[PDB]
């Protein structure tokens, strides 16, 4: 026997299934049995994130993060609304039908609808932040369910609600904080080469932790960081770029900055040590703001310094440069093979997002029939599901907080704009090694303290 | 085989990608996955010889601005593109060419011009400024289709060609 559920006429989620209004992928889904959604109307995606046969988290998950290019909140609200109010079918003159209907059709649907509420109102709560109203309904429409096995269930959303209105330590011993030349608490003497190396790449993979962790997929999703609202909507990824580009252009100016050829030998060293610890701890982030440096046209092109960079150094940044090429088919591999804590190079999530939602489709249309395309959003789901994984284990070091500060203050453009500032770094490369024929100039020293490295390896025991 | 890396340049809000995307996937198939091999390396004839496009756009990385030297430096050959309904990314066109001459240490880099027209807002930039820009820079012009894809093959061919007869001399 099949079921007998109402007419269309008076429940939309009736309809069956056709080619017109859902298709599947060839394959089923991972772990779970479940066929893979290709593409639906609105009212089967809706019927497939409460189906009465099965649970399916991973289409939940998927559709909360996606859905808003397809149908907005208030529009979603209600047609779980819809979806929840099942009416009975009509004639039996009188119960066969009906004490199984309530129990696999009603029961189930009901209790999905109330999942999917929980996950939306749990992980995807800016929808209400945003929109009080979105939130005024759903506090009516969660005070409007009745079953007793529906309560527990209703009493945890009302206090997920309720915790969501609301305005680190370690698992053992971090390692002892390194000090070079500059003392604790001498915040003024703090500069590339008097604080600790090792200390620069540490303090610097724990703000670049941070910032990679604060980046939500509502900043992501939709490309919107690409768009006129980008500030509005992609401030936490838009503060984790520009430190990166901070950090790139800090490292350029400590070079041509440093004229005398033998001071810039050993600041170049130096930002070569960074990265080698950088790399140690996995940062990413940390490696390719330091190649990018290197890259960079006003550094690149210094054939007399790199010229005297011993060649241990020379290959650290060979092998880092590589991770970038073809690309970056070996910085891919290495992430893979690696374990938590990291720092990812956010921008591959950003370009493969983009293109994601560029390079297919919106719908897909059957006999005529306008159907969403659902495995584009499932493809962007992916990728905000991969972010996220890098996102949950955090570094086992302490904070310094003066270096901390240091670094988050750090504004090498100063009051200048970019073409200005690049422009005079380029220029400061001319002066200090000029083009061939010109013969190299000489400089005067600029730092009163010893140029010689501490090293890369810790001072202490455990 | 001969291989031509090229580089794919310009202002967010603008089609890059969609310039890319067209070229690389088929005529009939909109499908495409960003993350395979496949994505970005594409067999062509050209003039009877054929040859391997490795295409590199970083759409999306705009923001890491620190990163164009790196990214440019990976180029043989440049598409430098614009929407023809965005003036500013129009005028920006200088200051791409200007670093990428800057990068390669060469006044003579190979170079095509592309202005993209995909949806709404209309036309701002007419397509004799383009021309006349082009022009005063000596490279080609060339202006595409993204949703039609009229343009498309047309641009990276030229591009290709532009290579060639900097290579011969
Ligand atoms: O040796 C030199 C300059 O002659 N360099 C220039 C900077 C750079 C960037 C990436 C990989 C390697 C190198 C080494």
């Amino acid at each position: 026997e099949q079921m007998r559920l109402p007419s269309a006429d008076v429940y939309r989620f009736a309809e069956p299934d056709s080619e017109e209004n859902i298709i599947f992928e060839e394959n089923m889904q991972p772990k779970a049995g479940i066929p893979i959604i290709k593409a639906g109307t609105v009212i089967k995606l809706i019927e497939r994130l409460t189906y009465h046969m099965y649970a399916d988290p991973n289409f939940v998950r998927t559709f909360l993060t996606t859905y808003r290019s397809f149908c907005k909140p208030q529009e979603l609200l209600s047609l779980i609304i819809e979806r929840f109010e099942i009416p009975e079918p009509e004639p039996t003159e009188a119960s066969a039908e009906l004490k199984r209907f309530r129990k696999e059709y009603i029961q189930p649907v009901q209790l999905r609808v109330l999942n999917v509420c929980r996950h939306w109102v749990e992980h995807h709560f800016y929808d209400f932040e945003r929109d009080a109203y979105l939130l005024q309904r759903m506090e009516e429409f969660i005070g409007t369910v009745r079953g007793k096995a529906m309560k527990k269930w209703v009493e945890s959303i009302t206090k997920i609600i309720q915790r969501k209105k609301i305005a680190i330590t370690f698992q053992s011993s971090p390692p002892t904080v390194e000090w070079h030349i500059s003392r604790p608490g001498h915040i003024e003497t703090f500069d590339l080469l008097t604080l600790h190396p090792i200390e620069i790449a540490r303090q610097l993979t724990l703000l670049e932790s941070d910032l990679y962790r604060a980046v939500q997929p509502s900043e992501l999703v939709g490309s919107v960081w690409t768009k006129e609202d980008k500030e509005i909507n992609s401030p936490n990824l838009l503060k984790m770029i520009r430190h990166t580009t901070n950090l790139t252009l800090w490292f350029e100016k400590c070079i041509v900055e440093t004229e005398n050829l033998e001071e810039r030998v050993a600041v170049v060293s130096r930002i070569i040590e960074i990265l080698q610890v950088f790399q140690e701890l996995n940062n990413f982030n940390g490696v390719l703001e330091v190649v990018s440096a290197m890259n960079s046209s006003p550094v690149y092109r210094l054939d007399h310094t790199f010229e005297q960079i011993p060649s241990r150094q020379k290959k650290i940044l060979e092998e880092a440069h590589e991770l970038s090429e073809d690309h970056y088919k070996k910085y891919l591999a290495k992430l893979r093979s690696i374990n938590p804590p990291c720092v990812p190079f956010f921008g591959i999530y950003l370009t493969n997002i983009l293109k994601t939602e560029e390079g297919n489709p919106e719908v897909l249309k059957r006999h005529g029939k306008e159907l969403i395309n659902f495995s584009k959003r499932r493809k962007v789901a992916e990728i905000t599901g991969e972010i996220q994984q890098y996102q949950n284990q955090p570094y086992c070091l302490r904070v310094e907080s003066d270096i901390k500060r240091f670094f988050e203050n750090l504004n090498p453009m100063g009051n200048s704009m970019e073409k200005e500032f690049t422009d005079y770094l380029f220029n400061k490369s001319l002066e200090i090694e000029p083009r061939n024929p010109k013969p190299l100039p000489r400089f005067p020293k600029k730092y009163s303290y010893p140029l010689k490295s501490p090293g890369v390896r810790p001072s202490n025991p455990r | 085989m001969t291989e031509y890396k090229l580089v794919v340049v310009g202002a967010c809000g603008v089609g890059k990608s969609a310039l890319t995307i067209q070229l690389i996937q088929n005529h009939f198939v909109d499908e495409y996955d960003p993350t395979i091999e496949d994505s970005y390396r594409k067999q062509v004839v050209i003039d009877g010889e054929t040859c391997l496009l490795d295409i590199l756009d970083t759409a999306g990385q705009e923001e890491y601005s620190a990163m164009r030297d790196q990214y440019m430096r990976t180029g043989e050959g440049f598409l430098c593109v614009f929407a023809i309904n965005n003036t500013k990314s129009f005028e920006d066109i200088h200051h791409y060419r200007e670093q990428i001459k800057r990068v390669k240490d060469s006044e003579d880099v190979p170079m095509v011009l592309v202005g993209n027209k995909s949806d709404l807002p209309s036309r701002t930039v007419e397509s004799r400024q383009a021309q006349d820009l082009a022009r005063s820079y000596g490279i080609p012009f060339i202006e595409t289709s993204a949703k039609t894809r009229q343009g498309v093959d047309d641009a990276f061919y030229t591009l290709v060609r532009e290579i060639r007869k900097h290579k011969e001399k």
